[PDB]
């Protein structure tokens, strides 16, 4: 909206959510498919992709369609029903992540196969496919923002030398900071696994107890407020609104919250009165 | 100054009594005939301060000239009445009870 | 810029295209009489035929407007992009096309007329289905859209 | 617990909860003071835990206790905090507001882009305190009270008060708004110009940005108060400085139906 | 004047009584006329038959009778009561043993009575009941969703008369009964109803694949009563399974006609479906203690025959109109009455077990409270009991003929799908496909079609002519959808040569499908195209050139019209504009022939041919439900004969028996200086000069005076600190005198209130003691005008406690109600429409000389944007405009019926004659062509509009036949650069205006609870501020605006007080420190035994209260 | 549009810094009632009435004009604000 490098301290995420949800009132697969891709749940036409590279060796019995992805030493076999409209042929060497039949992809399979990055690229591609199919122009930037927010949470596989526990969930930043401190503390770093979770769960599992307390399931998350014994940091916006505080954005950003102004002449007089002492 | 972090934690009965200006005893809020808040009740002004500014309920001072001194003839001191907003009492139980949230 | 009823000009190729559609429908039913095809593919070919003739008469309307009346206000509104799609201009001059059932299956008989030539009662009773569907879809759509925006801004709020 | 005009007391149920707790508590103090048989001691402690439960949350265990002669349950502390009408959700997200107004809209073609029309009644009823201060700052009324009770009568509206009103709005800015606001252009800033009638005039080139048309759509109008809020409005939220979509960067103040038609 | 007609279709039947559904249903439900021995088993009579006797010493029922209202209808609505009659019942408490027959005539409360027109008067409010559609009872078959080759057999009784019945196929081959969300076998019930392996294999042996799958002999081991104990353990686990308890229980659920009933219509549908004939309307027959057969084995055979693919066995669509039935008002009050009777039945069953068994009058055996409370609750707070709308006569008519699916026993807004909103294949001629509200209520709320009648069974019947050979008859039979489903009905537009059909290959619906048929197989024919749509939709002329969307909006918008004080009938009508005025029960018509005797503005005396001298009073200046003037202007003069049915007096929104909603205004279609942009409409000052679009609205106010324990309230001419200069309009008792105008805030009723005891501020008390205005024992409770309103007081009403037939809530001494009217003209910012849905708000009134004008100097009055047309596909307004042009230049009105009306060449003929009578006339005074029209003519022939080479006169003729004439802008004199279309159009004025919309607030009152500013535009407050607006503000990041929005302009106290103080001090408003919401949240959290530690960045515990209320 | 707004964006790198600059400057000019300006009489924001021409009462116009001149040094931590306030009150009282 200004055709220029963005000013420091602007709140991207609210603009992002508004720009995403604005033309959703002009959608007739449509809005449930959009919700599905935001929920990352179990799809309907659950296609099967490759997981280990190798050639495709189809096997067509009249009642069963099987396929064999065949590496130098790994023949992984998949068994498909007859209605599965394929994407490949026999004698085709395909990559992991690449799908075999038509239909959408569950994202957890792609998380297993190709890590988080192709997951993010696939989600961006799907949402842009829907929105360009309906004829609505939208920069991918906001979708990138929210999907980066979606992949934030990580799982503690094994704690190692840490104070924390296994199977524990946290932010990627915290495990990264504590791991680089651990290798700066002579102790072993923690092993963490990247963990895709749904959008409502992504808002649910946050550390800022005020925002999630106010948010929803307010009874038991208020019992979580009773649980807490923690401190808050007032990083987001919702907590500053609910406490009525000056929000930390725009004019309220701490980069510009204390910018002095003065004239020339009386500034010079004050500085001269300073330097004479 | 200014606030930067907010820490939520448990309670403790000593700090409960630290916040409590006193004790509440009567099951009456205010009157119905006279509409007066009764003494040592829920709306008792000698706990939670007066309703109007710089006045005691006996009538010793009606002016800004004094501040904070407790007029003994009613029990309310001389102040701004908005300390009604920020003031708690307590009730000492005869037997301890469970904050039911940790139960429920 | 005014609108007259004579501005909705009907090109004469409409009925000739309809004659070709009539004799092709005749031939399709004749091939069904010998059992030379199923009724399924008959339905499919009929949908195909009506769709192709619909596109043809839309092209005929637009080249007629560009030929004879370039300052006709309806075609001016169309090319300017201020108001109007080509399909609305076809419904005002050519034929409405085909509508479908509440099951979504398309009727095997199209609306032969525009709005300018009037409609038979049955055609109005047909097109009411799609009109009701569109209104119901919008009235369903609004609140769920606001709901989506709510969840999104709740998760990205920082 | 306050007195309504009908004699009733608009009363929080917490007062009733505190009363029942104080009653049962001092009763059991008196009961232990004498050395009662233990059965009623156990029953009274049972009622004590029940009462303090109801105070913390009427509506967890068993029947949520009501008043005698009422089916409706009470409102506990959890009912105060949580819920759609609680503190956390409600009392900071979604409220009412002073210094506001509501009307219907109508096109005004002759305006510039950063202007909007205000009915004289509405601008009178909105900028009242500034008008009071300026009327005292002129020789029209000595204090605020004379100016107040001389604006009390609509016969007294001379022409000088209109001159003061058009003085005090010089460079002031108001906010236009239409429910429901999808994106951030749903609220705009505008400089006001006084007009006649009982309707808010509007520039054409912004109505499609509002996704608003003149089929009878209503409108809300607010006014910032602090000079900080004035600058916050006049730099960012002014319509003349907002031309491109934050969505994808296209001119939302593009021309429209009749304009494109004429060109 | 000339009233031309059109159309080539002559109908054979007229329209029925339009409101006959409501009044006919209730009049059937009452039977208040008939002697009691002929009261058939229906409604109140049927309910009294079924719920009696009481069985516990036995009391049974003889008959009932209806009393009389103590007050007439206008008196009842004056005193704000319920128009009702008491109901009395002749009763015989008969002990079987001692033969004591205590006979009495008990009193059983009141029953609300219908008005003449079909409304109800409840507490003075005008209400109405809307019919409720639902699924019909009986038996149905649906495809099983889980097992695709299988089906589910459903049996559904009357609503609230027991649960449904699900016959299901288990995965093995046995079939099972699912009742009360529970599965259990079916051979169990066969054994209970006496069906061994013998009978099952003997009759159902054709398909043993599920009958031997059904076979099991362990149930044939146990007898029906042991099977009954077994199923009592099954369906009621954790219960003592006595045989007597089991017999009584499953009799009460299966063979009880008192708590269970299959629908009589559902019984008829089952009898038609299975071909069998039922004895009763229950599931079993309680005989010999056991039960005997009703309909178990034909349904099982149908289920297996459909399972085996036998022809003549078909699943049934639940949304098909042969399977859904309507419930009128009479069924609803019958069922509510049945609920109240069952309540009093169990009440007296309680009461029968107490008391001395001899000294019992039956009057002292029954209460009347629960039944009267049931009926009163149903008429007051139920969902179907709508507050009846009376904006115009047509709106009341449409609200009378509404049809819902919502309410009790229906559907909720969450669980609403799409097919419930969809138009079925068989709505043709039974439900209007286009008349419905939009929004969330779309597809559910609707109205009846025009020629549609309802049977006693609840099925919509529809008229059709028979066709015999190639001859259509003149009789006509009503049918349902089911009887329509076995024929081939041609359309009504098909040409006829006498009764011989003129066409060759007809279009027809076979099973609702379009098909080209020979004339021989035509069995039936539609009556008229008017049988398709509703009465609102049948008003819109040229419906065959408008999209369904704008037709929907126009058909709904006609209800929101407002009656005008100089109203007009439209110049283009559809013929139906008199039957609606006749059956609306608004205007006044002559019953008998005779002569007009006395004409006055309040009453009409007529000498009849009988010689009975009859005077009708005239309801004059009547306030509507929504503040609309209603009156009956007279229409005749003394010394003038009448006929049976002539118009005597003009009702509201009517003219000479024709419907009159808007005005016929000249209008051209062109964009004008941006004022037409996005649907805004421009007018001239000529309309306001000749009082066009002017309305009258009566606003009613109210004030109660009651008894206060702090000293009761009194109403007088004196209140603390009132100048008499602000009081010169009251009477001596206190109310204003009739005739005075009033501005906002001025006193209507001066009411005292005896003061309590509290504290005023010392400075203003010092002001009162220094100025010279002391206080009294009382304080003010005066009724003043809410702001923005105002006008003339017309009528006052002063009720009191101590008057005959006044019934008030306790405490009230007296109440005052004041009627204030105002005459609203047309200003900027009001909302107009015409019949094709092209609506919009008016934008800019202009002086008349700016407006364009015809060559004769006649100016146009309304301007319309053209660009709202082609994205809407509503072309009918253009044909309306052409016809209105012809009718303007010839002075004549026209009738074009729906789908059979004036096409193009007839309009071309009429425009040719109109061009003659215009241009030859203006030529007749020696005024030829102008230069300006010559220039625009040759510019027009550069656009292919007229063929060139002609004289200007013939080209002008061609343009007039096109419906475009030249024009001259009044602002600048030169012609417009193209020919413009222009003609007359019928244009209404909508109900809502800015007066109950526009309000604004600086400061003022606050919440007595939450310290917020007030809410609602009636109560002076400010706007709702939704959270999406907060999101927009954060997207701009204007932070201080948000913080001052959350406290300073809202429920903060000290901040807003300091802000107002600084503004009247004239500086910048400062910034608050600790948040008010922050502080109260901290104290709420500390109330929850939870310490909250407000920190700085360096863990120093910062106080936010400054030690104010902390030790 | 406010005049020179593109050149005003040319001055400060961040628009929010510009906003808080003009807000604080307007607050100063209101608290010392326009006698502590940097402008000239011809640089004063005029306002045309039926009586004539007068100085504008809206401080924000003055602040934008002053920032368009270039006599206002701004930034962060040029001086502690308290001594600025004391010597501003001392040099420029009411
Ligand atoms: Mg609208
Ligand atoms: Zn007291």
């Amino acid at each position: 909206s200004m055709a220029r490098p963005v000013s420091i301290g602007e709140a991207v995420g609210i603009v992002a959510a508004q720009s995403i949800g604005e033309p959703g009132t002009q959608l007739t697969q449509g809005l449930p498919r959009v919700i599905e891709l935001f929920e990352a749940r179990r799809p309907k036409a659950k296609a099967v992709i490759s997981e280990i590279d190798g050639v495709v060796r189809i096997e067509e019995t009249e009642e069963k369609l099987s396929v064999f992805v065949e590496s130098e030493g790994f023949s992984k076999e998949y068994k498909l029903p007859k209605e599965a409209r394929l994407l490949v042929k026999d004698g085709d060497y395909v990559e992991a992540g690449q799908p075999l039949t038509r239909g959408a992809i569950d994202p957890h399979q792609l998380l297993e196969a190709k890590g988080p990055e192709a997951v993010e690229r696939y989600l961006v591609e799907e949402i842009q496919k829907v929105y360009r199919a309906q004829g609505v122009k939208l920069h991918d930037k906001h979708i990138e923002i929210v999907v980066r927010q979606m992949m934030k949470y990580v799982e503690v596989t094994d704690p190692g030398d840490s104070r924390l526990l296994e199977g524990q969930v946290l932010e990627k930043w915290d495990v990264e900071a504590l791991n680089e401190r651990l290798i700066a503390e002579g102790k072993t770093p923690v092993a963490w696994k990247p963990l895709l979770m749904g959008v409502t769960k992504s808002a649910l599992s946050t550390k800022s107890w005020l925002s999630a307390a106010s948010f929803q399931n307010t009874t038991h998350v208020l019992t979580e407020a009773a649980i807490a014994g923690k401190k808050d940091e007032l990083i987001g916006l919702k907590e500053n609104v609910i406490l009525g505080r000056l929000i930390p954005a725009g004019t309220g950003s701490d980069f510009v919250r204390f910018t002095q102004v003065v004239d020339q002449k009386t500034l010079k007089a004050i500085e001269e009165a300073r330097k004479e002492a | 100054k200014e606030v930067r972090k907010v820490r939520i934690a448990l309670a403790s009965p000593e700090k409960i009594r630290s916040w409590s200006y006193g004790e509440v005893e009567k099951p009456e809020t205010i009157n119905y005939r006279t509409l007066k808040p009764e003494r040592d009740g829920l709306f008792d002004e000698r706990i939670f301060g007066p309703i109007k500014d710089y006045e005691c309920a006996c009538g010793k001072y009606k002016r800004q000239r004094f501040e904070g001194k407790v007029c003994e003839r009613c029990g309310v001191e001389v102040t701004k009445s908005i300390v009604r907003r920020y003031r708690m009492g307590h009730i000492e139980l005869a037997t301890p009870a469970a904050h039911i949230w940790f139960v429920k | 810029i005014t609108i007259g009823i004579d501005d909705a000009v009907i090109p004469e190729e409409k009925k000739q295209y309809l004659e070709e559609a009539d004799r092709k429908l005749l031939q399709i039913e004749q091939a069904y009489e010998m059992g030379f095809l199923t009724d399924r593919e008959r339905y499919d070919q009929i949908l195909q035929l009506w769709t192709e003739t619909t596109e043809k008469v839309t092209q005929a309307v637009f080249k007629n407007f560009e030929e004879n009346y370039p300052f006709n206000p309806l075609y001016v509104m169309a090319q300017s992009g201020a108001r109007g799609n080509p399909q609305q201009i076809r419904q005002l001059c050519g034929l409405r096309g085909l509508m479908q059932k509440p099951s979504g299956e398309t009727f095997e008989v199209p609306v032969r007329s525009s709005f300018r030539e009037g409609l038979t009662v049955l055609e109005y009773f047909i097109s009411s289905h799609g009109a009701r569907k569109g209104g119901a879809d919008t009235a369903l759509r609004t609140a769920d859209s606001g709901y989506l925006t709510r969840k999104l801004v709740d998760v990205t709020h920082e | 617990m306050v007195q309504v005009d009908g004699g009733r007391f608009a009363t929080s149920d917490l007062n009733d909860l505190y009363r029942r707790l104080i009653n049962r508590n001092n009763r059991l103090k008196k009961l232990l003071a004498q050395g009662a048989p233990e059965i009623i001691i156990r029953n009274e402690k049972r009622m004590l835990q029940e009462a303090v439960d109801a105070l913390l949350d009427n509506g967890r265990r068993g029947a949520p206790v009501t008043n005698p002669g009422s089916d409706r349950p009470l409102r506990s502390l959890t009912d105060i905090l949580s819920g759609k009408q609680g503190r956390f959700r409600q009392n900071l997200l979604g409220k009412r507001v002073d210094y506001s107004g509501r009307s219907v809209i109508v096109v005004g073609p002759q305006l510039k882009l950063h202007q909007c029309g205000l009915p004289k009644r509405m601008a009178l009823e909105l900028f009242k305190p500034f008008l009071l201060k300026k009327m005292e700052e002129k020789g029209i009324a000595p204090n605020v009270k004379a100016a107040r009770r001389m604006l009390e009568r609509q016969r007294d509206i001379k022409d000088e008060v209109w001159d003061a009103l058009e003085e005090v709005i010089h460079g002031k800015v108001v906010l236009l708004n239409r429910a429901p606001t999808l994106h951030r252009l749903g609220i705009q800033a505008f400089q006001p110009v006084l007009v006649e009638g009982q309707s808010i005039q509007l520039h054409p080139l912004v109505c499609e940005a509002f996704n608003a048309d003149f089929d009878g759509d209503q409108m809300a109008v607010h006014v910032p108060l602090s000079s900080f809020a004035q600058a916050e409005a006049r730099i960012q939220m002014l319509s003349a400085h907002n031309l491109l979509s934050p969505a994808s960067g296209e001119p939302l103040a593009k021309p429209s139906r009749d304009i494109i038609l004429g060109l | 004047m000339e009233i031309k007609r059109f159309g080539r279709i002559r109908e054979v039947i007229p329209l029925p009584p339009l409101t006959e559904i409501q009044v006919e249903s209730y009049r059937r439900a009452l039977q208040a006329d008939v002697p009691p021995e002929k009261r058939e088993n229906v409604g109140i009579q049927a309910a009294f038959r079924e719920t009696f006797p009481i069985e516990e010493l036995v009391l049974d029922f003889l008959e009932y009778r209806l009393g009389e209202p103590p007050f007439p209808q206008d008196e009842c609505r004056e005193k704000d009561l319920t128009y009702q009659a008491p109901l009395y019942a002749r009763l015989q408490l008969i002990h079987k043993d001692t033969g004591l027959i205590k006979e009495d005539e008990v009193f059983l409360g009141h029953i609300p009575l219908m008005t003449e027109d079909g409304s109800f008067i409840i507490n003075g409010a005008d209400r109405v009941i809307v019919s409720q559609i639902h699924r019909s009872p009986g038996v149905y078959f649906t495809p099983d969703p889980a097992r695709p080759g299988r089906y589910i057999a459903s049996i559904i009784p009357l609503p609230k008369r027991g649960p449904w019945i699900d016959l299901e196929v288990e995965p093995n081959g046995v079939v099972s009964m699912k009742v009360n969300k529970r599965k259990f076998p079916l051979v169990l019930l066969l054994r209970v109803l006496g069906y061994d392996q013998e009978t099952l294999a003997r009759e159902l042996g054709a398909y043993g694949e599920l009958v031997q799958g059904l076979m099991d002999e362990s149930v044939f081991a146990m007898r029906p009563e042991e099977a009954l104990i077994r199923l009592f353990t099954l369906l009621r686990p954790g219960d003592p399974p006595k045989r007597d308890k089991a017999v009584a229980y499953v009799y009460g659920l299966i063979a009880d006609p008192r708590r269970y009933d299959l629908g009589e219509a559902g019984r008829y549908k089952a009898e038609e479906k299975l071909g069998i004939r039922l004895s009763g309307r229950t599931l079993a027959r309680f005989e010999d203690g056991e039960f005997k057969d009703e309909v178990f084995l034909p349904t099982l055979r149908y289920l297996f025959a459909l399972t085996a693919g036998v022809p003549g066995h078909e699943v049934d669509d639940i949304d098909h109109l042969g399977n859904r039935r309507i419930r009128t008002v009479g069924e609803l009050m019958t069922d509510q009455f049945r609920v109240g009777l069952a309540r009093l039945a169990r009440g007296v069953r309680e009461r029968m077990l107490m008391g001395s068994e001899d000294s019992l009058t039956p009057a002292k055996l029954v209460n009347s409270r629960p039944l009267e409370a049931a009926i009163r609750e149903f008429f007051s707070r139920s969902q179907l009991s709508q507050f009846k709308d009376e904006t115009n006569p047509l709106s009341s008519l449409r609200h009378k003929r509404r049809i819902s699916a919502l309410g009790p026993g229906g559907l909720t807004r969450e669980r609403a799908g799409f097919d419930v909103r969809d138009v079925h294949r068989t709505h043709y001629g039974r439900i209007c496909p286009v008349e419905t509200p939009e929004g969330a209520n779309i597809g559910l709320i609707t109205s009846l079609a025009a020629y549609a009648r309802v049977d006693e069974l609840g099925f919509i019947r529809t008229p059709y002519r028979r066709v015999v050979g190639g001859v259509v008859t003149d009789e006509v039979v009503y049918m349902t959808a089911t009887e329509e489903d076995r024929y081939t009905i041609a359309q009504a537009n098909t040409p006829l040569e006498g009764n011989r059909i003129a066409a060759e290959r007809v279009v027809a619906r076979r099973k609702g499908e379009p098909v080209i048929v020979s004339p021989e197989e035509v069995e039936f024919m539609d009556v008229s195209p008017k049988q398709v749509f509703s009465v609102n939709t049948n008003l819109i002329p040229f419906l065959e050139h408008d999209d369904a969307n704008r037709a929907l909006m126009g058909s709904n918008m006609q209800t929101q019209a407002v009656p005008l004080i100089r109203a007009q009938a439209p110049v283009v009508m559809t013929g139906l504009e008199e039957r609606v005025v006749r059956d609306s029960l608004a205007a006044l018509y002559a019953e008998e022939d005779g002569e007009v005797a006395k004409v006055d503005g309040n009453r009409i005396v007529v000498r009849y041919e009988d010689g009975r001298l009859v005077e009708y009073p005239l309801r004059r200046f009547y306030r509507s439900n929504q503040g609309t003037a209603l009156d009956q202007r007279p229409r005749v003069v003394v010394g003038q004969r009448v006929r049976k049915g002539d118009l005597l007096a003009d009702g509201p929104a009517s003219e000479n028996g024709f419907l009159a909603l808007g005005q016929n205004v000249l209008v051209a279609i062109m964009p004008f200086d941006g004022y037409n942009f996005e649907d805004a409409i421009v007018i001239s000052e000529e309309l306001l000069k000749r009082d066009f679009y002017t309305s009258i609205h009566i606003e009613r106010y109210e004030i109660e005076a009651r008894d206060t324990k702090l000293g009761p309230e009194r109403i007088t001419r004196d209140i603390p600190h009132l100048s008499e200069a602000a009081l010169r309009d009251l009477d001596e008792e206190g109310v204003v005198r009739i005739g005075a105008e009033v501005k906002p805030g001025d006193i209507l009723v001066g009411r005292t209130s005896f003061k309590g005891e509290s504290e005023p501020t010392p400075e203003e008390r010092l002001l009162r003691s220094i100025f010279g205005e002391k206080a009294r024992d009382v304080k003010d409770t005066s009724l003043r005008v809410p702001p923005g309103e105002g006008g003339i007081v017309v009528r006052t009403v002063r009720l009191r406690r101590g008057d005959p037939g006044v019934e008030l809530k306790p405490g009230v001494r007296e109440v005052v109600r004041v009627y204030v009217a105002q005459k609203r003209k047309l200003q900027v910012g009001d909302k107009l429409a015409n019949r094709h849905g092209n609506k919009g708000v008016v934008a800019k009134i202009l002086p008349v000389e700016d407006m364009p004008h015809l060559p004769d100097g006649t100016p146009v009055d309304v301007i319309l944007n053209p660009l709202g047309v082609p994205s809407r596909m509503n072309l009918g307004q253009i044909l309306e405009t052409h016809l209105g042009l012809a009718g303007y230049f010839l002075g004549q009105r026209y009738i074009s019926p729906i789908f059979d009306g004036a096409k193009e060449p007839e309009i071309k003929e009429l425009l040719a004659q109109a061009f003659e009578v215009y241009f030859g006339k203006r030529k007749g005074e020696g005024f030829g062509v102008d230069k300006r029209e010559v220039e625009v003519l040759r510019r027009a022939e550069k656009l292919g509009l007229v063929t060139p080479g002609k004289t200007p006169e013939e080209q002008l003729k061609e343009l007039f036949l096109q419906g475009k004439v030249v024009l001259y802008d009044g602002r600048t004199g030169e012609p417009i650069e193209g020919p413009i279309v222009v003609g007359q159009m019928f244009i209404m004025k909508l109900y809502h205006m800015v007066e109950d919309k526009m309000h604004a607030r600086s400061t003022g009152p606050y919440s007595l609870i939450t310290q917020q500013p007030l809410g609602g535009k009636a109560q002076f407050g400010g706007q709702r501020f939704g959270e999406m607006e907060v999101w927009a503000l954060e997207a701009y990041g204007a932070a201080h605006t948000l913080q001052e929005m959350l406290t300073l302009k809202s429920d903060d106290i000290e901040g807003r007080n300091a802000a107002y103080e600084a503004i009247i001090k004239g500086e910048d408003v400062p910034e608050p420190s600790v948040p008010e919401s922050f502080r109260v949240l901290v104290k709420e959290l500390q109330a929850l035994a939870l310490d909250v530690q407000t920190l700085d960045e360096k863990d120093n515990p910062v106080d936010i209260f400054e030690g104010l209320a902390s030790k | 549009a406010e005049p020179g707004i593109d050149k005003l964006f040319g001055m400060v790198d961040s628009k929010y810094r510009l906003t808080v600059v003009v807000a604080k400057r307007a607050q100063q000019l209101l608290r010392h009632g326009f006698k502590n300006t940097v402008l000239e009489p011809e640089e004063r924001p005029k306002m045309q009435t039926l009586e004539g021409l007068f100085d504008d009462p809206n401080a924000v116009t003055w602040a934008m004009k002053e920032l368009l001149t270039g006599r206002l040094v701004f930034g962060e931590n040029l001086v502690p604000e308290d001594r600025l306030q004391k010597e501003m009150e001392r040099l420029y009282p009411v």
